[PDB]
RNA sequence: UGCGAGUGCCUAGUGGGCCACUUUUGGUAAGCAGAACUGGCGCUGCGGGAUGAACCGAACGCCGGGUUAAGGCGCCCGAUG
RNA sequence: GAGUGUGUAACAACUCACCUGCCGAAUCAACUAGCCCUGAAAAUGGAUGGCGCUGGAGCGUCGGGCCCAUACCCGGCCGUC
RNA sequence: CGUUCAUAGCGACGUCGCUUUUUGAUCCUUCGAUGUCGGCUCUUCCUAUCAUUGUGAAGCAGAAUUCACCAAGCGUUGGAUUGUUCACCCACUAAUAGGGAACGUGAGCUGGGUUUAGACCGUCGUGAGACAGGUUAGUUUUACCCUACUGAUGAUGUGUUG
RNA sequence: GGCGAAGCUACCAUCUGUGGGAUUAUGACUGAACGCCUCUAAGUCAGAAUCCCGCCCAGGCGGAACGAUACGGCAGCGCCGGAGCCUCGGUUGGCCUCGGAUAGCCGGUCCCCCGCGGGGUCCGGUGCGGAGAGCCCUUCGUCCCGGGAAACGGGGCGGCCGGAAAGGGGGCCGCCCUCUCGCCCGUCACGCACCGCACGUUCGUGGGGAACCUGGCGCUAAACCAUUCGUAGACGACCUGCU
């Protein structure tokens, strides 16, 4: 009943539009790997629209004025907060539904993750054009733990490789099962077939 | 316009051995290996001809911007094939008015320190790119040499070389100082 | 309009929050860099601001005018006594920070110690640590603590050491040590963490820490001068004699559109008792503490190769408001931030 | 082509206006000053132009259903998900 | 070429325009119209409304479908004529 | 023009734009009052960059000096005179660049001259008086209210404290 | 009027003041467009008082680890193993995980070669059917018999492992005990058949507080005020000591 999100290859703005529309509806999704989103334009674009943000402070009291997060999943979650009416009570109820992380929480490692097709870079930006991650970008705005989150994220990886092993293995001893015991499925498997199962 | 078809054949001599995972070319033979991955073209390579007598790349439905893409694409894999057939010789001259360059190598060819570059008691670490072969050449009082395999890399420091020694806030065309690029050349030339 | 002639800003743009500090000790903020190359040391120390005097030593920089000639030289006298290893705690790097793992505690700790945990040790029934320390003679305790030593071996990433200062050896009034962790920089996790559980217990000089001509920096907490003016809170201009409102003040703040007084504009508040980390302070002696062997050793306090003379570092009458140091001391270039008797690190 | 017409008494308030398509005077120009026709604000709420005198649509007793004008239909925000 | 350059007191000499030796399909020049860039610099931090958007959520020409105002139709009620 | 050479640096005769740090034009806000000049002190911002960082071009041989670019991070002084904003001079310096923030800043200061009431001189008017002509002396009120800021207690949750 | 302890104080005495990343301006490499050439179009390098981070200061209606947790003359707590009774709200099955490409993938045997992993080759799909246009469970129930499946399976207490970025009611060995009931086809009946009328049906021993219950195990304080200190200080606050 809770969505996970996966953030490598998506739009800011369009999983946003995405993931901002669904918390409304009163259904919590969780976006998750927030280093992967990519954002349109080649990269020294897309650093000065947010190092312009940087300068945006409030000269007599920087401490209250804009606070300027360094981390990609909270540049998330600030361009979802934007696109809610946050101001009213209905809209800071829908951002408790939203939990957006970096990396893969250890609560979210053995969850399948959603993959949303109308925020992709291939199927929304055009070939030939030119698109920068967040997880690059936000190193060099100030976020340290790129290097923490890579050795983590590669040991996430290969842990998951053992898993995807084992289910690859009881997979072909799923697949030997139906070669040795067909001779006494043969009355289970066309009715299936002929309401268009199996085939 | 976008033009239905471009097409150019990449004829390869025998001796080369060539293979290829999806873009990502590799080139290899007598003088070594050379991968170069060729992502980001949004080009097809089709390795054609039986015994891998020539490669085929084409482009469909492009315009201007992507079919000037089409024919370096053949150019980085002749460097490639020229690059392990006979290598690259780029011969390193250096000019000078009074002071002499003294240039001497220190590892293999890796380090090259520059000294007595307009009498600078700064000396000058210049290191080379990975796979590049430094040496100072003969029957000649000062000229350097450099080797590889790979045209961006023993070019690149040629250029590295090149713009160390450099003149700062004086008349350039009258301190005509520096170690420039000679000729442009191969190890054999077959 | 333009302001007419320009001038440096007064104060410093990086030391806005100038309030009392919420701790008394110095505390390390930033850790030296780990690498694996070098063997395991120390890498931070507590110590106590005893005095100053001078040090007559020869200069032999190259190129000076000062070169093969002698100068006196301020220096600040600090007693520093050995520590006690009471513990170690384990660190582990997140996406969220630098979250620490396990914290283990050793077996035997001296009531010094044990007067940190409390705020009233007179009216306290001395509780503290008597149920954990039953967790050492047994043999479950025994193994339940083994796994969580091998478990720090396995996650943990930075190892820090846990070590108090002795008040039994001071002339300080206080009894209650100051504890604080000391990261451990050496080769990896399991060695480093091995030569931790070997020094549990132990006593740590200084000349494990520090050497001769070490080139160390100083943490320590401003000397508190209460509630002063903005003329001396920020060295402002004094006004003229002819105000009528005052001459130790700011004259103008700021402009009508709203210059709705900044953060960089100097205002009267709390001078001293700041947190400072002060660095680039050279050591010029290492100190050794009293010790008889048959008699008293002053004669090897403050005697040098020139020197050949019995006195020791304490002066005539002691140091001023301090007492008289006993312990070994580092004697550190120039003045140090802090006043007399100050927990510095 | 459409509309029921004519006529007599008293009579308050008003007599500082402004804006806009077009024509146009002085001024380099002006959210400047001064003219013509028509329509608005003044006196008027409503949908839209994020906000709002005069812009577009449209003028108002209290409600339900349906349908639209001008605007719009990634989220805020109803609608091309 | 009764000659474009280099050097002689002028010669001597070399080279360019031009033609031949090899290669095989479109090329050149001047205008003109769109999008984009330069030209293009102000003081609190700053505004297609914001978020953001680049097989557009940017621009032009459009085709369906969809949203509602006190606007229109139908119906209920009040009041005036 | 620049020894010949338009464009190194310039650039007439023409022409296109930016700025509100000048004076103008208008009267849209305020006459049941928004304290009207300067100087002192202090904070912040802009670049149309004086110097420093990095560079390119010079009628750049070196030095010294001009033109142009990213670039406001850091600096841009002590004084004689004048109330001066301005202005001129002396010395140092890398330079002594230009400005904005209700022509910054009077419940922060001064009151120097504008701009009350007393006077003197010159001109005008018969006169009372007038002169954006000059000189002299001429009360600068209140924060303890809200916000902003400086510091100082605290509060929210972690069952309680360290 | 001299001199002057301590404490404050002066660039009027003294001490200290930092390392990386990306790139701007620029200079370039390879190289088309335009079979020639070019810093640019794809790509690549160097690159600074610039920007950002590191250094230093504060530490969030932000978390973490650890210690002690009220024996007294009462009492009161913590962990584990029965019914009623107030409040709070949504809720109406779970999907227990590869990475990554988009001018390209999935899964195999591996005759072959290196250290179960990798490469080459070979084989079937590639609008995905080793399909989230998808997977698993499916609940009306019980009583007899027969058929298909099982005999190695369901269920009922201790040892051994894998998990730390904010940590999993996961796997293996049996037993002293109970089955051919569990699920797939067919006979056989029964269950308030509440006579058409709605919030039915779960995660729900759900979170919080009050007191009753039965039994077991283990517990013994801390903070603040007062006083003192003076490294601190307007007052609060801070550092200390006190059988």
């Amino acid at each position: 009943q809770v969505l996970v999100l996966d953030g490598r290859g998506h739009l800011l703005g369009r999983l946003a539009a995405i993931v901002a529309k669904q918390v409304l509806l009163g259904r919590k999704v969780v976006v998750v790997r927030c280093e992967g989103i990519n954002i349109s334009g080649n990269f020294y674009r897309n650093k000065l629209k947010y190092l312009a943000f940087l300068r945006k402070r409030m000269n007599t009291n920087p401490s209250r004025g804009p606070y300027h997060f360094r981390a990609p999943s909270r540049i998330f979650w600030r361009t979802v907060r934007g696109m809610l009416p946050h101001k009213t009570k209905r809209g800071q109820a829908a951002l408790d539904r939203l939990k957006v992380f970096d990396g893969i929480p250890p609560p979210y490692d053995k969850k399948k993750r959603m993959v949303v097709p109308a925020a992709l870079k291939v199927v929304r930006l055009k070939p030939t054009r030119k698109f920068a991650y967040l997880g690059r970008l936000a190193h060099e705005v100030g976020w340290k733990y790129q290097a923490v989150t890579a050795t983590l994220e590669e040991k996430r990886k290969e842990k998951a490789k053992i898993h995807y092993r084992k289910k690859k293995q009881l997979m072909r001893l799923r697949k030997q099962a139906e070669k040795n015991v067909e001779k006494k499925i043969d009355r289970f498997t066309e009715v299936l077939k002929t309401h268009g199962f199996l085939v | 316009m976008k033009t239905i078809l471009s097409n150019q054949t990449v004829d390869i001599p025998e001796n080369v051995d060539i293979s290829l995972k999806g873009r990502t070319v590799i080139v290899k033979g007598p003088r070594g290996t050379l991968r170069r991955d060729f992502n980001h073209i949004n080009v097809e390579l089709s390795l054609l001809g039986k015994k891998k007598k020539r490669l085929r790349v084409d482009k469909w439905w492009g315009n201007r911007k992507e079919l000037a893409t089409v024919r370096t694409i053949c150019s980085h894999v002749q460097n490639m094939i020229k690059g392990v057939t006979l290598g690259f010789r780029y011969k390193m001259r250096s000019v000078y008015a009074h002071f002499p360059i003294n240039v001497v190598i220190q590892e293999n060819g890796s380090l090259v320190e520059i000294r007595n570059f307009l009498g600078e008691k700064y000396i000058r670490r210049v290191r080379m790119r990975p796979g590049v072969a430094c040496s100072v050449s003969q029957a000649q009082k000062d000229e350097l040499v450099l080797e590889g395999n790979d045209i961006e890399l023993v070019s690149n420091s040629a250029a590295l070389i090149q713009q160390a020694t450099t003149v700062k806030n004086k008349d350039i065309r009258k301190f005509l100082d520096g170690i420039y690029v000679s000729e442009k050349g191969t190890v054999q030339q077959a | 309009s333009h302001r007419k002639f320009s001038a440096p800003r007064h104060g410093s743009l990086g030391f806005l929050p100038r309030k009392r500090s919420s701790r008394h000790r110095g505390k390390v903020k930033s850790f030296p860099k780990d690498d694996p190359s070098k063997p395991v040391h120390l890498t931070a120390f507590l110590g106590y601001k005893a005095g100053m005097t001078h040090i007559v030593r020869e200069v032999d920089r190259p190129g000076s005018k000062v070169n093969k000639k002698e100068v006196v030289e301020a220096v600040t006298i600090v007693e520093t006594p050995p520590m006690v290893v009471v513990g170690i705690v384990g660190y582990v790097e997140t996406p969220r920070g630098l979250r620490t793992f396990k914290t283990v505690f050793a077996e035997h700790i001296s009531d010094e110690c044990k007067r940190r945990f409390y705020k009233n040790w007179h009216k306290s029934k001395k509780k503290a640590f008597t149920k954990y320390c039953k967790k050492w003679q047994d043999d479950a305790g025994k193994r339940q603590l083994d796994k969580d030593f091998s478990s720090m071996k396995k996650y943990c990433q930075v190892i820090r050491v846990l070590a108090h200062t002795q008040m039994r050896l001071l002339p300080l009034r206080q009894k209650k040590a100051h504890l604080m962790e000391i990261q451990v920089n050496g080769g990896t996790v399991a060695e480093k963490l091995d030569w931790a559980r070997e020094r549990l217990e132990q006593q740590v000089p200084v000349s494990q820490v520090f050497g001769q001509d070490e080139m160390i920096d100083v943490i320590g907490v401003t000397k508190g001068k209460g509630y002063k003016g903005v003329t001396s809170r920020w060295h402002t201009k004094k006004l003229p004699r002819k105000t009528h409102r005052g001459l130790r003040k700011v004259a103008c703040i700021g402009a009508w559109h709203p210059a709705r007084v900044a953060f960089s504009v100097a205002r009267a508040g709390q001078k001293g008792y700041h947190h400072r980390t002060e660095i680039n302070k050279k050591i010029y002696k290492i100190g050794q503490g009293y010790l008889i062997k048959d008699g008293k050793l002053i004669k090897n306090n403050a005697s040098t190769d020139y020197d050949l003379s019995d006195k020791s570092i304490n002066p005539l009458g002691g140091f001023v408001h301090y007492g008289e140091v006993t312990n070994d001391f580092v004697m550190l270039k120039g003045c140090v931030v802090g006043t007399k008797k100050r927990v510095l690190t």
